[PDB]
RNA sequence: AAACUUUCAACAACGGAUCUCUUGGUUCUCGCAUCGAUGAAGAACGCAGCGAAAUGCGAUACGUAAUAUGAAUUGCAGAUAUUCGUGAAUCAUCGAAUCUUUGAACGCACAUUGCGCCCUCUGGUAUUCCGGAGGGCAUGCCUGUUUGAGCGUCGUU
RNA sequence: UAACGAGAUUCCCACUGUCCCUAUCUACUAUCUAGCGAAACCACAGCCAAGGGAACGGGCUUGGCAGAAUCAGCGGGGAAAG
RNA sequence: UGCUGUAAAGCUGGGUCGAACGGCCUCUAGUGCAGAUCUUGGUGGUAGUAGCAAAUAUUCAAAUGAGAACUUUGAAGACUGAAGUGGGGAAAGGUUCCAUGUCAACAGCAGUUGGACAUGGGUUAGUCGAUCCUAAGAGAUGGGGAAGCUCCGUUUCAACGUGCUUGAUUUUUCAGGCCAACCAUCGAAAGGGAAUCCGGUUAAAAUUCCGGAACUUGGAUAUGGAUUCUUCACGGCAACGUAACUGAAUGUGGAGACGUCGGCGUGAGCCCUGGGAGGAGUUAUCUUUUCUUCUUAACAGCUUAUCACCCUGGAAUUGGUUUAUCCGGAGAUGGGGUCUUAUGGCUGGAAGAGCGCGGUAAUUUUGCCGCGUCCGGUGCGCUUACGACGGUCCUUGAAAAUCCACAGGAAGGAAUAGUUUUCAUGCCAAGUCGUACUCAUAACCGCAGCAGGUCUCCAAGGUUAACAGCCUCUAGUUGAUAGAAUAAUGUAGAUAAGGGAAGUCGGCAAAAUAGAUCCGUAACUUCGGGAUAAGGAUUGGCUCUAAGGAUCGGUUUAACGAUCAACUUAGAACUGGUACGGACAAGGGGAAUCUGACUGUCUAAUUAAAACAUAGCAUUG
RNA sequence: AAUAGGGUGAAGCCAGAGGAAACUCUGGUGGAGGCUCGUAGCGGUUCUGACGUGCAAAUCGAUCGUCGAAUUUGGGUAUAGG
RNA sequence: GCGAGAGACCGAUAGCGAACAAGUACAGUGAUGGAAAGAUGAAAAGAACUUUGAAAAGAGAGUGAAAAAGUACGUGAAAUUG
């Protein structure tokens, strides 16, 4: 079987010097240098991988359209659906209870 | 190495030019005492200084 | 194996060319010249090494400016140009 | 003779602490208006391992009272503190695990950790895993409080000094044998270069006051005066007593 | 008796003593006072019709100007070089210039010919981006100029 | 003191040229040739016995003797060299 | 050649030579050599002696040449045997690279040859690295020490922006609006990081040149599309989808970006193999045979996935499920969906390229013509990438540059027209330095072409547990002075009757054992071990036998049919000079004493141990 | 950045058996360990082998220790002569 | 340092380390260390030409006052050698 060599001056098997083995139209077997695999965008609240967002190396996000990088919702590309659902319910219930804690501290300012 | 600096590569160019034999028309000058270039350098024998 | 086998592991230059004196005495990690003391303002020189002063002193280079001070002084530091005689 | 291993540590060439992996300095908040007059509420975001520390650290996010910004503090985690817990800090904070209170607001017998030696130094005493400070009593006229430190010493501190309610998490660590030299190597790999130790009696007289002899022996008393000089203080320095400790102290 | 070994003589070798030289050294005496931010000493790299070194010089590069002198230079070549003359050669002399990258070294940096910003002009349809040409931007301190700061402080509403 | 040990020690089984007691075989040397071609060392040198002697001589004294030029080995001596 | 003098010495004949020198009275001194393991230079004996013996190995012929064991070419015989004697690189070297010429010196023989000598030629980048970021660290500034060279300090007891953003203004003035926690700088050719591939091409360069096909950043900028009269889009219950589809200050997140292993799955490349279309080899005999070509880059579109998530629903007769144990009223099974695009497929790139054949043009730069280049299968395979998992820690396994999204709602926005360069297309530019060659039994360091040392990538077939050993394909070498003999003594390797440690300080050295399957396995023990304890049997070849699956097909006798497919295990017969782990590979075992618990560490270059360390224990501050 | 191929078989998990209970036993599965044989690697035990004017101012051969961690190692960086 | 004049000084192993392309060649990572090396002839007139040889060279010949001066260069000792 044909054996290959690196295509750059780096002779070491580092994380940024990873290669794939590819067969060329010339029937040869040469090394093709691969870029590091991209990591998935993750939720800032729960840490899970966000759905609907492309997995790219960070600079490649600048040259892609916005629909690839977001989801049509509040906190679209930042928080997950369940974390947004919990934010909405928590905001509504706590602010509703804020009214309850206020009116009670006015009923006791005329009887106590 | 293949990867060398400009400062290094410029010194290696001068070392080649200083390694020439004596031009033969110099021995014909009147009262000439130089018979040969006394500052020859072989790569394997004497090392430079880079 | 402290001799010949250990002498095979010499491929990391401690010194490189100095910008002031060009001598290969510039300690790479120390960023100092062991010969002329660069980048210190003063030149490295010692009275216990008088032969080292001989090697680098006035007259060992070109003296591209001190060459002519004697000849300009001898004429009283003329200003102007020489006048052709009639 | 030669410079002994004691004296080479002060130069701190190979004896500085290995701090690449450390997760920040563990401190209380800077004493500000909110803590001096009322209380401020923060939320625990993370509880993380700090290399070189037996105690876990907690990252707690507070709001900035004066500008729109979040401030992340590194507290020493008390046992029972959880992620998402509300931490209350100030004079008016309630007696709940994880809250930061002045010493005068805590009754006698209150178990507290990360206590301030001086007002506003953000925690000095009782910071390691399993340790805590017991509040012994109060002197309200002089605004002072007596506490008992992990060493068993009683100390008098300003009643305005702050502390965190509870015991430092991670206790009981010493109960387990290390079992291996490699375990101690990995333990000190993220602390500092202090392990392993060569016995001074096994070296030569140049290296140590204990070196030399046709048998390994100290030759003179290993209890050294407090007024001895550097290069001499090797052994039991200012030893009040020696031998097996029998009975109570 | 040969050969061999040894001794001697002649010639030839090996080697460079001896003799004789000497643009060098060494020492004494006499006389003089002149480095550098107007960028020194030193370093690197280059420069000749044909040059590697030494010497000289700096992209005007074994030199340009000027003065003196008065026909060369020379190893070869070669004038669109010169001879009763603004005229050959000359570190003879020297007062005008040129003086690369540097170096106390001065935009920042330098094991990189790495990276800025300002002014004027200019090219690419450009105050903003890219290119080019020229001129600038170090630190401490002094005098002065301008712009400021302080319930330190004076007058007045 | 289980386990561990290129740690020190004694014995047993197996095993064998360690031995009785040595023999045979292979390659490379050594050997001869062409070419090439060092080094240590060197007061002078190089046969013995006795004597005396700085009390263990190559030289001295008295004897034995003694015939050119040489080759491979060898390790008694040169109180060999370092 | 002699003479004189006791002598130190003086004089003289002959030869050589070529430019200075002497006698006498005095002055002066760096003034006389056999030594000093003297100094420097030169030269011997030794001596044509020791020797030029590791890395399996050469031979015939032709050519060239004055000259050939050694150069070239051809034929053969061999070796390295993918953990290479192969193909590249980092450090280091610096022209050793390539062509021509060439043998005075060097290549410890030789030389027509060379990494030698001489003359020339040769290294082409927006995409490969530098440059940019920060790491440990280095180190200016305000300052504080020190007589001082300098030391300290890195945001430090500092009034620290050569600030920006707009509307502009063409008034080259401004009006202001926001901010200034942190912020000199250097520091990685292995960390982070914008972007390039294929075919061809040179004597020597190529991800750099040629041809074609792409991509990123910065800048400029028009058209189409998109959007608005409900101004800053629609659809979907939802996960979310899209060619687009406002968004200041300020804030929050994500990517960058992270340990080590275990089994499993998938992919890629390699390995194996069937049909068909070609070429070469063997063919006394056999062999529908053995070997070989049948390939497809970056990039664009569509499609494609474990995990995760959404809708439905309400579960014990608990169910689902991995090789490995977890999940489910905090909503399982079931049904239906959403996402990441890693990876594969189709298509474009792209057959026009390359490859394999056949026919030709011709001293001929270089070709021209025709045909084919297709369809599969297989797997506890190897390597590698990824994935979902599981284990592990008194160990929890960088930073920064940089890029994006979101929150927020400042500000500006339409109807006869307004906005936007995150949708498509179009225009310009990408500077500087390195780039040849060696990477080692000859290009580095060891004085050298030194059996030493020196970081890393790729990795075929057979046997096998194996990337071991042995043989082979590709590739590369056939290099190491040679010739003739074969005494002693050697060095390396073999064998030996009978005895079997009697040798020796001592079993030193050697031998014996050895793979695999089955049986069997003691004291003691910290119950984990001891243990391969000890001690036995078998093993070849051939012909069989048995067992162990995949995918499909329908009232649950599918308990049956069809097709396909891998090497494992066990048993039997026969067979042979009783052989068979047949080469290779490969434990000797047991009973005790001293000692250190163990793994680990040191005297590089005479000591590896009982010495050091260690966990544990105790003491001190 | 690097580290063939085997052996042993720790927790956890599945199934069955016995028992009144407390619990115990068996067959699998699993893949732990500064575990083990043993390459590369790292080291350097013995022959007190070779050599000892060597290939070498420390090498060569066989044999050997360890070989998944207190492992090996490149580069950068820090520590400087009482 | 600059510019001069001198000496009962040394005469190429002396005199400065250096009379010469001397702080040169070369060593060492580095600080540093650091040589050897003058002489044909008045003038190259530096041996045309012929011949043997593959060549270097040799033999004739030529130049020169001398080749008993051939860049291995005046003179040319000793060790050592034919
Ligand atoms: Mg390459
Ligand atoms: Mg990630
Ligand atoms: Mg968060
Ligand atoms: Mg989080
Ligand atoms: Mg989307
Ligand atoms: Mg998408
Ligand atoms: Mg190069
Ligand atoms: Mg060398
Ligand atoms: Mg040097
Ligand atoms: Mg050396
Ligand atoms: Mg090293
Ligand atoms: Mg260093
Ligand atoms: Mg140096
Ligand atoms: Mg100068
Ligand atoms: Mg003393
Ligand atoms: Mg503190
Ligand atoms: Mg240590
Ligand atoms: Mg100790
Ligand atoms: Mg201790
Ligand atoms: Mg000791
Ligand atoms: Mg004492
Ligand atoms: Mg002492
Ligand atoms: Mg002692
Ligand atoms: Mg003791
Ligand atoms: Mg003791
Ligand atoms: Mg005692
Ligand atoms: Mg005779
Ligand atoms: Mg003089
Ligand atoms: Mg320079
Ligand atoms: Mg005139
Ligand atoms: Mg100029
Ligand atoms: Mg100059
Ligand atoms: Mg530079
Ligand atoms: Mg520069
Ligand atoms: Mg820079
Ligand atoms: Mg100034
Ligand atoms: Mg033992
Ligand atoms: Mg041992
Ligand atoms: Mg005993
Ligand atoms: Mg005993
Ligand atoms: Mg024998
Ligand atoms: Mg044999
Ligand atoms: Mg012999
Ligand atoms: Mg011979
Ligand atoms: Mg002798
Ligand atoms: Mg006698
Ligand atoms: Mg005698
Ligand atoms: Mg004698
Ligand atoms: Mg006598
Ligand atoms: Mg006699
Ligand atoms: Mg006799
Ligand atoms: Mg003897
Ligand atoms: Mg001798
Ligand atoms: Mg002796
Ligand atoms: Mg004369
Ligand atoms: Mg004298
Ligand atoms: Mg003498
Ligand atoms: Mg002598
Ligand atoms: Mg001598
Ligand atoms: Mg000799
Ligand atoms: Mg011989
Ligand atoms: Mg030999
Ligand atoms: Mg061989
Ligand atoms: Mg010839
Ligand atoms: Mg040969
Ligand atoms: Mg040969
Ligand atoms: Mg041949
Ligand atoms: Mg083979
Ligand atoms: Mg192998
Ligand atoms: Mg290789
Ligand atoms: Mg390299
Ligand atoms: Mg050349
Ligand atoms: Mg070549
Ligand atoms: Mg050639
Ligand atoms: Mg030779
Ligand atoms: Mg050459
Ligand atoms: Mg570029
Ligand atoms: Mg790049
Ligand atoms: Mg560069
Ligand atoms: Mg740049
Ligand atoms: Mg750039
Ligand atoms: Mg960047
Ligand atoms: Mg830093
Ligand atoms: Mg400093
Ligand atoms: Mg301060
Ligand atoms: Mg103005
Ligand atoms: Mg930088
Ligand atoms: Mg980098
Ligand atoms: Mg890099
Ligand atoms: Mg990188
Ligand atoms: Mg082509
Ligand atoms: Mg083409
Ligand atoms: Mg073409
Ligand atoms: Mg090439
Ligand atoms: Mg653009
Ligand atoms: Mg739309
Ligand atoms: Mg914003
Ligand atoms: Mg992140
Ligand atoms: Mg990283
Ligand atoms: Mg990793
Ligand atoms: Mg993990
Ligand atoms: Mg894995
Ligand atoms: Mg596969
Ligand atoms: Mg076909
Ligand atoms: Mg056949
Ligand atoms: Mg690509
Ligand atoms: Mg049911
Ligand atoms: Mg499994
Ligand atoms: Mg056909
Ligand atoms: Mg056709
Ligand atoms: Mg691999
Ligand atoms: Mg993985
Ligand atoms: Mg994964
Ligand atoms: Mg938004
Ligand atoms: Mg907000
Ligand atoms: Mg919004
Ligand atoms: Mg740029
Ligand atoms: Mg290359
Ligand atoms: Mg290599
Ligand atoms: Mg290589
Ligand atoms: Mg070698
Ligand atoms: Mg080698
Ligand atoms: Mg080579
Ligand atoms: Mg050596
Ligand atoms: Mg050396
Ligand atoms: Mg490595
Ligand atoms: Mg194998
Ligand atoms: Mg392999
Ligand atoms: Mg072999
Ligand atoms: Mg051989
Ligand atoms: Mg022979
Ligand atoms: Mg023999
Ligand atoms: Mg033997
Ligand atoms: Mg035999
Ligand atoms: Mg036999
Ligand atoms: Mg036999
Ligand atoms: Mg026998
Ligand atoms: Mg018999
Ligand atoms: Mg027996
Ligand atoms: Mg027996
Ligand atoms: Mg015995
Ligand atoms: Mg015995
Ligand atoms: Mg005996
Ligand atoms: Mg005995
Ligand atoms: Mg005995
Ligand atoms: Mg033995
Ligand atoms: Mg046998
Ligand atoms: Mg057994
Ligand atoms: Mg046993
Ligand atoms: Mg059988
Ligand atoms: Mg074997
Ligand atoms: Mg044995
Ligand atoms: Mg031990
Ligand atoms: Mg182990
Ligand atoms: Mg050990
Ligand atoms: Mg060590
Ligand atoms: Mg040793
Ligand atoms: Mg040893
Ligand atoms: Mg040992
Ligand atoms: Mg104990
Ligand atoms: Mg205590
Ligand atoms: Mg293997
Ligand atoms: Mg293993
Ligand atoms: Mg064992
Ligand atoms: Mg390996
Ligand atoms: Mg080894
Ligand atoms: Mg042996
Ligand atoms: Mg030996
Ligand atoms: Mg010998
Ligand atoms: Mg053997
Ligand atoms: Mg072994
Ligand atoms: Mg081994
Ligand atoms: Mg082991
Ligand atoms: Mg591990
Ligand atoms: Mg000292
Ligand atoms: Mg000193
Ligand atoms: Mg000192
Ligand atoms: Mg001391
Ligand atoms: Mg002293
Ligand atoms: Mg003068
Ligand atoms: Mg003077
Ligand atoms: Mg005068
Ligand atoms: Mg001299
Ligand atoms: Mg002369
Ligand atoms: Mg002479
Ligand atoms: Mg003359
Ligand atoms: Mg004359
Ligand atoms: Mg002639
Ligand atoms: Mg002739
Ligand atoms: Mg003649
Ligand atoms: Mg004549
Ligand atoms: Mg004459
Ligand atoms: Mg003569
Ligand atoms: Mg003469
Ligand atoms: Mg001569
Ligand atoms: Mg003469
Ligand atoms: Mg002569
Ligand atoms: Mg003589
Ligand atoms: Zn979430
Ligand atoms: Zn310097």
């Amino acid at each position: 079987a044909q054996r290959v060599t690196y295509r750059r001056r780096n002779p070491y098997n580092t994380r940024s010097n990873k290669i794939k083995v590819v067969k060329t139209p010339g029937g040869k077997l040469v090394a093709q240098h691969v870029k590091k695999a991209a990591s998935r965008v993750k939720c800032g609240d729960c840490g899970s991988a966000l759905a609907g967002i492309s997995t790219l190396r960070p600079r490649q996000y600048a040259q892609v359209s916005k629909t690839h990088k977001t989801v049509q919702r509040a906190y679209g590309g930042s928080r997950c659906a369940n974390c947004v659902k919990e934010r909405i319910v928590r905001a509504f219930l706590i602010e509703e209870q804020k009214i309850v804690k206020r009116v009670l501290k006015e009923q006791q300012d005329k009887e106590k | 190495p293949s990867q060398k600096s400009f400062r290094t590569k410029q010194k290696l160019a001068k070392a080649q030019k200083q390694n020439r034999p004596l031009p033969q028309w110099i021995r014909l000058r009147t009262d000439n005492k130089i018979r040969y270039n006394a500052k020859r350098r072989h790569w394997r024998r004497t090392k430079l200084g880079i | 194996g402290k001799g010949t086998p250990s002498l095979g592991k010499r491929h990391n230059k401690s010194h490189t060319l100095c910008n002031r004196c060009g001598r290969r005495s510039f300690h790479v990690q120390k960023k100092t010249c062991s010969s002329c003391g660069y980048p210190a303002a003063k030149m490295r020189s010692h009275n216990w090494a008088l032969k080292a002063k001989r090697r680098r002193t006035t007259g060992t280079g070109r003296m591209a400016y001190l060459k002519h001070v004697t000849r300009r002084f001898k004429n009283g530091f003329q200003t102007g140009v020489a006048k052709a005689q009639t | 003779g030669r410079v002994i291993r004691n004296q080479r540590k002060g130069a701190g060439s190979i004896f500085t602490s290995h701090t690449r992996l450390r997760k920040g300095a563990a401190k209380l908040r800077t004493l500000d208006y909110a803590e001096r007059h009322g209380y401020i509420r923060g939320v625990v975001k993370q509880i993380i391992h700090d290399p070189g520390r037996g105690a876990p650290l907690a990252k707690v996010a507070f709001r900035d009272p004066y500008k729109y910004k979040l401030r992340e503090e590194t507290f020493i985690a008390n046992e029972g503190v959880y992620t998402g817990q509300f931490i209350y800090a100030g004079k008016k904070a309630s007696l709940n695990v994880g809250n930061i209170l002045p010493l005068g607001a805590c009754p006698e017998g209150t178990i507290v950790s990360n206590v301030e030696e001086k007002v506003g130094d953000r925690g000095a005493l009782g910071r390691t895993s399993g340790n805590y400070v017991i509040i012994i009593g109060h002197n309200p006229d002089e605004n002072k409080t007596r506490v008992k430190l992990p060493s068993g010493a009683k100390k008098i501190i300003s009643s305005d000094a702050r502390g965190v309610i509870g015991v430092v998490a991670g206790g009981g660590r010493i109960d387990k044998p290390l079992l291996k030299a490699g375990r101690a190597f990995h333990k000190y790999k993220v602390k500092r270069n202090s392990w392993p130790k060569t016995r001074g009696v096994a070296m030569n007289p140049v290296d140590h006051p204990h070196g030399g002899g046709n048998h390994q022996h100290i030759g003179k008393a290993s209890t050294i005066s407090r007024g001895a000089v550097s290069g001499q203080k090797a052994g039991l320095i200012a030893a009040r007593r020696t031998g097996l400790l029998r009975g109570t102290q």
